[PDB]
């Protein structure tokens, strides 16, 4: 070989560190993106009696809206879990320290 | 004049229309927190959906290349 | 998985090598070729509190035998010693995605070079030539998911 096995092992180790680093940052971007989406999709409350009970009914109906949308995307994720499980099954089808003491 | 639609609107009248000033502003807080919680779950499910599409794509490459 | 062990051998201090040579020279007392046959290896394991079959034993010799001689010499003995001194597949799958920057399901040479450049270490054309050389075992210009798993087997 044209470089030492110790070098290729050093490079492989450093490659994994920075890939892990890119994974971590990607998770931090996702956190910040989630907060921005929630500030848009769930603007915090800003508070008369009649206007209050109109709002509460609008919020009550919105709860029903969101939970139906959230179910609809959960159904797609669920079939993807079963599909992944089907594709994964298709791919499947395709000691020394006691010696040194006893010798020395 | 749909019976299932009429009943679907009676659920918020039954839930809200009988509270006084202050249970109303305390019920509205909990409704919003529920909406916020559901949207947070919905965002996470959307992120998971994208990652599955990539994972399925990789799986399809592997099956084709190992056949 | 074999060049991880030769990296460990390369990083043995002269004190482990001097100790391992003393143990090896005792190991080979009586052998006519001056190497560890199944006879001597069996004696040490019979005496280490085990009991191997005469072919259970040939398997351990043949696992480090880069000689086709059914015997273990000192260099093969060092490999054997460090082999007795990785990362989960679900974790490697997520790291694999960080390489595949165009998300096509493969890592090509340029994506490998972008990651290498990101390491901070100085990279040479032989570093890159032999890293892709180790990963791509069907020399098709890509390292797929399965090749990536074997490429990284045992990497800390
Ligand atoms: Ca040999
Ligand atoms: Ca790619
Ligand atoms: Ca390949």
């Amino acid at each position: 070989s044209k470089i030492s096995a110790s070098r290729k092992l050093q490079l492989k180790t450093l490659l994994l560190q920075i890939a892990k680093q890119e994974l971590e940052r990607e998770a931090e971007e996702r956190r910040g993106e989630k907060g921005r989406a929630l500030s848009t999709r769930a603007q915090p409350l800003e508070l008369g009696f009649a206007e209050l009970q109109d709002l509460a009914r609008q919020l009550h109906a919105r709860v029903d809206k969101v939970d139906e949308e959230r179910y609809d995307i959960e159904a797609k994720v669920t079939k993807n879990i079963t599909e992944i499980a089907d594709l994964t099954q298709k791919i499947f089808d395709l000691s020394a320290d006691a010696m040194m003491q006893a010798l020395l | 004049r749909e019976k299932k639609k009429i009943l679907a609107e009676r659920r918020k009248v039954l839930a809200i229309d009988h509270l006084n000033e202050d249970q109303l502003r305390e019920k509205a807080k909990e409704l919003w927190q529920s909406i916020y919680n559901l949207e947070a779950e919905k965002f996470d499910l959307q992120e998971k959906f994208k990652q599955q599409k990539y994972e399925i794509n990789v799986l399809r490459n592997r099956i084709n290349d190992n056949q | 998985m074999d060049d991880i062990y030769k990296a460990a051998v390369e990083q043995l201090t002269e004190e482990q090598k001097n100790e391992f040579k003393a143990a090896f020279d005792i190991f080979v007392l009586g052998a006519e070729d001056g190497s560890i046959s199944t006879k001597e290896l069996g004696k040490v394991m019979r005496m280490l509190g085990q009991n191997p079959t005469p072919e259970e034993l040939q398997e351990m010799i043949d696992e480090v035998d880069e000689d086709g001689s059914g015997t273990v010499d000192f260099d093969e003995f060092l490999v054997m010693m460090v082999r007795s001194m990785g990362k989960s597949e679900e974790e490697l799958s997520d790291l694999f995605r960080m390489f595949d920057k165009n998300a096509d399901g493969y890592i090509d040479l340029e994506e490998l070079k972008i990651m290498l450049q990101a390491t901070g270490e100085t990279i040479t054309e032989d570093d890159i030539e032999e890293l892709m050389k180790d990963g791509d075992k069907n020399n098709d210009g890509r390292i797929d998911y399965d090749e990536f798993l074997e490429f990284m087997k045992g990497v800390e």
